[PDB]
């Protein structure tokens, strides 16, 4: 539940993913978010990561983002990531 | 010499004493800024809205009763003249 | 089939407090009591001491 | 006699049960259960004395249950407010008298 | 008032009581334990008990989500305010 | 398992034997229980 800054983006500060993957992963979303907003046309950057995911790492990973939301998921060793951008958390489990 | 004669007092804080600091600041400008009690209302709820996002309710009368549900330590409460100014930040 | 470990993250909630307050009573200052007819009566006698 | 005979403080004597709804924007079957449940509420906590305190803390709770977790109603004799609310969750009725009752969800 | 609905199940295939499970379970379920993370474990676990595991729900008041999901073992539905959406992957 | 005392009254901390990077938890579906199962000890 301790939440920790890494990289400019807030996070749990014990990482479920691995540190390389993760790094990654939320340089990509900082990325998308610069250059598509959430509030307008969020659907298309969630989409944007979890295509992008697949390239880069192991395949059927699931992206779900949203202000204000509460989940439980069952994800491989080290696939799972979560983080806080501004007032928006991110959580992503790789199946 | 009027912002010495106004003295609001706020009855009840439950913010940061900065914060608060700049919330009588904020009144004593917008009563005098305002032409009607409504006017007053709005004016507070944009500036704070300005200052810091999220969803601000304020409302100001001579005589009101107010239970409502505030995101903790984003509710002040200052009473000047006959005028209540209250601010509650809700998620 | 690669090892499966579940994880449960919810975004955290915004806490939500709920307190009721009457403002019936006229403006008055904080050191005295509206209510209590003892902390008014001394206030008024002293603002008439000009 | 009729509206000539009567006057202000006659017409509040005379009825205390008349209930009068300013504005609405919430829908009217919901309306209908908020506002049997805020008349009878008030009656009962009125007391010997009507307290804004006490009328507040047992709508805030009953409302709470009934509908929705964050839910915020305030009352005043007079007052100037700006609220930002839901689609139809913000209901506006004032009782006879100097009672204005406002009840919003959030 | 759950005016539009994703529905992705099977239809007279004896798998229909799945969709029949989901909107019952979500309502049960979300009045009762009235927290975020609770409503996505408790119809996790029911819906692994009967129809087997690698199922995953997530239920949030308001987000934005992609995610791959088994042919025909996805439903998404709004039980009152929230909004629970529930899919079998793997 | 022993704990190492920061200097100047620090928040003390402690070395483990366990690897951290190693997962938190470890859990496989038991067709016999018909429920997810989580084992805390890895």
């Amino acid at each position: 539940q301790q939440y920790k800054t890494f990289m400019g983006a807030r996070v749990l500060w014990p990482p479920e993913c691995a540190d390389d993957i993760l790094e990654g992963a939320i340089r990509e979303t900082q990325d998308a978010l610069k250059k598509f907003e959430i509030a307008r046309e969020g659907q298309k950057i969630a989409e944007h990561l979890k295509k992008y995911m697949d390239d880069h790492f192991d395949p059927y990973w699931h992206v779900f983002f949203g202000k204000n939301f509460g989940c439980q998921a069952v994800h491989n060793k080290n696939r799972f990531i979560y983080f806080y951008i501004e007032k928006t958390a991110f959580l992503m489990y790789q199946t | 010499s009027h912002l010495d004669k106004v003295q609001p007092v706020i009855k009840n804080s439950d913010m940061s004493v900065e914060m608060q600091k700049e919330v009588e600041e904020v009144a004593k400008k917008a009563i005098d800024y305002c032409n009607t009690d409504k006017e007053i209302a709005t004016f507070i709820k944009d500036d704070f809205r300005s200052r810091y996002h999220g969803t601000w309710h304020c409302i100001v009368g001579r005589n009101f009763g107010s239970f409502v549900t505030f995101e903790r330590s984003y509710y002040i409460y200052l009473y000047v003249g006959q005028l209540a100014i209250l601010l509650f930040k809700t998620g | 089939i690669a090892e499966l470990s579940e994880h449960s993250v919810n975004t955290e909630r915004v806490k939500t407090g709920d307190r009721g307050m009457s403002h019936k009573e006229g403006g008055w200052p904080g050191n005295v009591d509206p209510n209590e007819a003892q902390e008014t009566g001394r206030f008024k006698k002293r603002i008439e001491k000009s | 006699k009729a509206v000539t005979d009567m006057d202000i403080n006659e017409l509040r004597k005379l009825m205390i049960g008349k209930a009068i709804i300013n504005s609405s924007d919430m829908q009217g079957d919901l309306l209908q259960e908020a506002q049997d449940v805020i008349q009878s509420g008030i009656e009962n906590n009125s007391a010997p004395v009507l307290n804004i305190e006490a009328a507040c803390k047992y709508i805030k709770e009953n409302l709470d249950k009934k509908f929705g977790p964050t839910w915020q109603c305030i009352i005043g004799e007079g007052y100037a407010y700006d609220v930002t609310v839901q689609n139809n969750t913000l209901l506006f009725m004032f009782y006879n008298g100097n009672l204005a009752v406002l009840i919003f969800k959030s | 008032h759950a005016n539009e609905q994703i529905i992705d199940m099977p239809e007279n295939s004896e798998m229909k009581s799945m969709k029949n499970d989901a909107f019952s379970q979500a309502k049960f379920a979300v009045e009762n334990y009235k927290f975020e993370n609770k409503i996505s474990s408790h119809i996790k676990k029911f819906f692994d008990e009967k129809y087997g595991p690698n199922w995953h729900c997530v239920v949030g008041k308001h987000f934005n989500a992609y995610v791959s999901y088994d042919s025909k073992n996805f439903i998404f539905f709004y039980e009152g305010q929230l909004a629970i959406l529930l899919y079998r992957k793997g | 398992l022993t704990a190492q005392e920061l200097n100047e009254d620090m928040p003390s901390k402690m070395l483990e034997p366990k690897n951290p990077q190693a997962p938190k938890n470890i859990t496989v579906y038991d067709y016999y229980t018909r429920k997810f199962k989580t084992d805390e000890l890895v």
